RNA sequence: UAGCGGCGAGCGAACGGGGAGCAGCCCAGAGCCUGAAUCAGUGUGUGUGUUAGUGGAAGCGUCUGGAAAGGCGCGCGAUACAGGGUGACAGCCCCGUACACAAAAAUGCACAUGCUGUGAGCUCGAUGAGUAGGGCGGGACACGUGGUAUCCUGUCUGAAUAUGGGGGGACCAUCCUCCAAGGCUAAAUACUCCUGACUGACCGAUAGUGAACCAGUACCGUGAGGGAAAGGCGAAAAGAACCCCGGCGAGGGGAGUGAAAAAGAACCUGAAACCGUGUACGUACAAGCAGUGGGAGCACGCUUAGGCGUGUGACUGCGUACCUUUUGUAUAAUGGGUCAGCGACUUAUAUUCUGUAGCAAGGUUAACCGAAUAGGGGAGCCGAAGGGAAACCGAGUCUUAACU
């Protein structure tokens, strides 16, 4: 499946 | 008609690895890596066939020069002499004689000096 | 001798293969170029299409009207009739000599040159030049 | 064009146009090739992705797994199941114009004489349905490999030779292009010659 | 399967003798009263499809 | 093609012609004569196929070899040289093959009849109404309502009846042609779960069926359902008695079998990535795509030396991988851990051009017949005439009253 950090929004969204 | 393939394949591959013999690590083991190593070796060669003629000429010119200076005359003047020395033409390599026959050289230097007088 | 036959030279052009390596001349991209609609499986655009611009066969007006009577009128060459078989070139008859086609109901004779054997043409129409050529070869043109 | 009738030296007299004409190699080569094609049957396998056995479920998510895209388990790129351009049974029959076929036979006959590989005879037949007989006739006639085109064809001449491998026997209509070239010598009865004479016009 | 003629084009071109195509001019179907008689006059007789469009038309009328 | 068509995309006939196969009959009814044609269901018979079967020709010598079917020699059968097998490739070793034969029983198919059911035949009659047509709404016809014939009917209607009625693509006349509103009907046509036999310029274990294998299995899923991997010792098991180390082990070494054991069952061939042992040479003052040009030394062969082959490569000139994508990439932009196997411009039908071949003002046939790649079949298609929307005219024609 996918690692938790990839699914998680705060770490992943990082630069909008 | 289905084509087996793969007997001709390792033919192509081994054809390359053989050319890679001697190279370090993957360059001699791993085709994908070897096929590159094999090409660039080729590339340098094609280049360095032309370089070879450059490298040696300046090798010759370098030692022509000391011997000339050794007989008290720069390379500049010394080739100009031989040029002007009533025509006359003679390879810069063949000035080999500078290493193996130093009287013959000095002898060539004089002949050159004379034309410059 | 069954392995000594060979075809006429230049009767069997090999034919592009493409997609097989640098040397081939048609490797990688396969003569299709780089990107765009025209590359890509099933690419291309339909006939007549010229970008979204109004196409020629639509800028220009229609002007038809199909005779339908014309479809059943044949034209006859002088070169025929000699081949009619029976010296009478008739409403059909030509039809039987396979030079008209059943459905036909009308026929002109047309100066398409060369008539020799005297022949009488019957129930057809015939041009000024054709009549003259027929008659001048001993022919007869009764309606 | 006269032909040495071999046994009862008699001469047969044949059409110069159908027995004395120049050898048109290309033109024959088209017909012999054509005949070899059409020998073919279709009969052929291979399942496009549309016909390999599996469901049409996407093997795994478009995005997310660290994996290549993947769409159908029957994809030619994948292992079991594929074949991009799977063949179908197909028909290799070529045309060959009427006038080209005839044109080839003529170039072929008119070359068999020129190598005297064609020996024409008044009558040819074996006395009983026994291979050994025919084997002897050929022996006596100095022959192993032979086509022997008979006039009307008889029972015994056929049953002999059925088992001799390099020798076949055909009636007048049975003449095909490969055979004329196939055998080392074509025999042909003078009776058959006249048949062929006309068949080719 | 046989190619299908691009039916619309069939109704706007006719193959000529040497293999040309001839068509009716545009610009002559309405809003006429304001156009010179000279202009309208020149737009009556049919005209050959140009060299540049030949490619198109032929691809539309394989059975022309 | 004619037509249909946001006259877009597309859809696409018929007339007539050549072929395959051809077949025609009942009811709407009563009288006489009566079970008379016929059809099915059925019993029997007969023939013919089927479901077990029978006979079936002819080879030996020697050489190599573990083994002959192979080579060489000399015979022999062949209506049998299809094919498989046998210690390597067999017409004559085996099983077959050609060919000739065989059915106690049960059956398919034809006829022939028995039994049942059924009606035949002649005379005189009868001739398909909630139908045709119409209105409204849809649907079918190549045809999108269009000038739209024709067909079907959900809805509301509704005739004529042989001096009658339908159709001939709006519609009318004339002409011509057919008889709706009841049915039956064989062949040419379609298909292959399955039976038999035969064939392939079809695959050969990542191929070919998912499945060459005890596979729809193991496995996954609540379930529908998904769905693998995995073939080869040898000619023959002759599949290793017995001895030794070891834990009455694992594993191993001898012995023995065999042509081979390096064919030992984790078994034909045994590649590559990858990991070791051995030897030669280099390497612990040296900086980078690791090679390339030069190049000593060392080890090894040479040669008779002779700055020669092979291996290594101090030192040294030059030198930022590949693909892709880009105006441009060492790029710190993409893709690749490595190897092996697989993995991407095909096929069919139309059309046009080039080459080439045939024939030539002609060329060629399609289906189909077939003595089946032949021969027949010219229905037809292309061309020899063009111009015009068209009638029509024709080496001209169109334009216009007419063309310099
Ligand atoms: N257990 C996780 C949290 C988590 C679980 N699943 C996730 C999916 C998406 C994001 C976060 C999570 C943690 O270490 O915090
Ligand atoms: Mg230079
Ligand atoms: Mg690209
Ligand atoms: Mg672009
Ligand atoms: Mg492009
Ligand atoms: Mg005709
Ligand atoms: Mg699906
Ligand atoms: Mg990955
Ligand atoms: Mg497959
Ligand atoms: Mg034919
Ligand atoms: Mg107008
Ligand atoms: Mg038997
Ligand atoms: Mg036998
Ligand atoms: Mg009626
Ligand atoms: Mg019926
Ligand atoms: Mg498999
Ligand atoms: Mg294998
Ligand atoms: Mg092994
Ligand atoms: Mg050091
Ligand atoms: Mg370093
Ligand atoms: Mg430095
Ligand atoms: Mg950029
Ligand atoms: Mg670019
Ligand atoms: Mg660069
Ligand atoms: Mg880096
Ligand atoms: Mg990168």
């Amino acid at each position: 499946t996918s690692k938790w950090f990839n699914i998680d929004n705060k770490i992943v969204d990082h630069r909008p | 008609a289905r084509v087996k393939r793969g007997v001709i394949a390792r033919a192509r591959h081994k054809k390359i690895l053989k050319q890679a013999k001697g190279y370090y690590g993957a360059r001699s083991r791993v085709y994908r890596v070897a096929f590159q190593a094999v090409i660039k070796a080729g590339q340098y060669a094609y280049r360095d066939r032309r370089q070879r003629k450059r490298q040696f000429r300046q090798l010759w010119i370098a030692r022509i020069n000391a011997a000339a200076r050794q007989n008290g005359i720069s390379y500049s003047k010394f080739i100009n002499g031989l040029k002007k020395a009533s025509v006359e033409i003679d390879r810069k390599i063949l000035a080999d004689i500078a290493v193996f026959d130093k009287v013959a050289f000095t002898a060539l230097v004089e002949k050159a000096k004379a034309a410059l007088a | 001798r069954l392995n000594t036959l060979s075809p006429a030279e230049g009767s069997k052009k090999a034919g592009k293969r493409l997609g097989r390596g640098i040397g081939s001349g048609l490797g990688k991209t396969g003569g299709r170029g780089h990107k765009g609609q025209k590359s890509r499986s099933g690419g291309g655009v339909r006939r007549g299409f010229e970008g979204g611009q109004m196409p020629l066969y639509r800028r220009l007006p229609k002007f038809g009207f199909t005779s339908r009577k014309a479809a059943i009128t044949a034209e006859i060459r002088l070169s025929d009739l000699a081949k009619v078989e029976g010296g009478v070139v008739d409403l059909n008859t030509l039809k039987a000599a396979n030079i008209i086609g059943i459905q036909i109901e009308f026929a002109k004779v047309i100066l398409a040159g060369e008539v020799t054997t005297p022949v009488t043409v019957r129930g057809l129409r015939v041009t000024k030049g054709a009549r003259a050529a027929i008659e001048a070869a001993g022919g007869k043109i009764e309606e | 064009m006269e032909l040495v009738l071999k046994d009862a030296q008699s001469a047969l007299t044949v059409s110069e146009t159908t027995f004395g004409r120049d050898f048109n190699e290309a033109l024959v080569h088209q017909v012999v090739v054509a005949y070899a094609a059409g020998a073919r049957q279709g009969t052929r396998a291979q399942k496009t992705r549309a016909e390999v056995t599996g469901s049409g479920k996407k093997p795994w998510r478009q995005k997310g797994t660290g994996r290549a895209r993947s769409g159908s388990i029957k994809s030619p790129i994948w292992r079991s199941g594929g074949v991009t351009f799977a063949a179908r049974p197909q028909d290799h029959s070529q045309k060959v114009n009427k006038k080209m076929y005839r044109g080839a036979l003529k170039s072929i006959l008119s070359e068999l004489v020129r190598q005297d590989r064609l020996i024409v005879v008044e009558k040819f037949s074996v006395e009983a349905p026994k291979t050994k007989l025919l084997a002897q006739k050929l022996k006596d006639m100095a022959l192993e490999d032979v086509l022997i085109i008979t006039g009307e064809l008889d029972e015994n001449l056929f049953l002999a030779a059925r088992n001799l491998h390099k020798v076949d026997v055909r009636d007048a209509t049975g003449i095909d292009p490969v055979s004329l070239i196939a055998f080392d010598k074509v025999v042909m009865t003078a009776d058959a010659v006249k048949q062929v004479e006309e068949m080719l016009a | 399967p046989k190619i299908k003629t691009v039916r619309g084009a069939a109704k706007r071109f006719k193959k000529t003798g040497k293999g040309g195509f001839k068509h009716k001019h545009a610009n002559l179907r309405h809003i006429l009263t304001k156009k010179a008689t000279k202009r309208k006059r020149h737009l009556r007789p049919k005209a050959m499809v140009s060299k540049g469009d030949l490619g198109l038309v032929i691809a539309c009328l394989p059975y022309a």
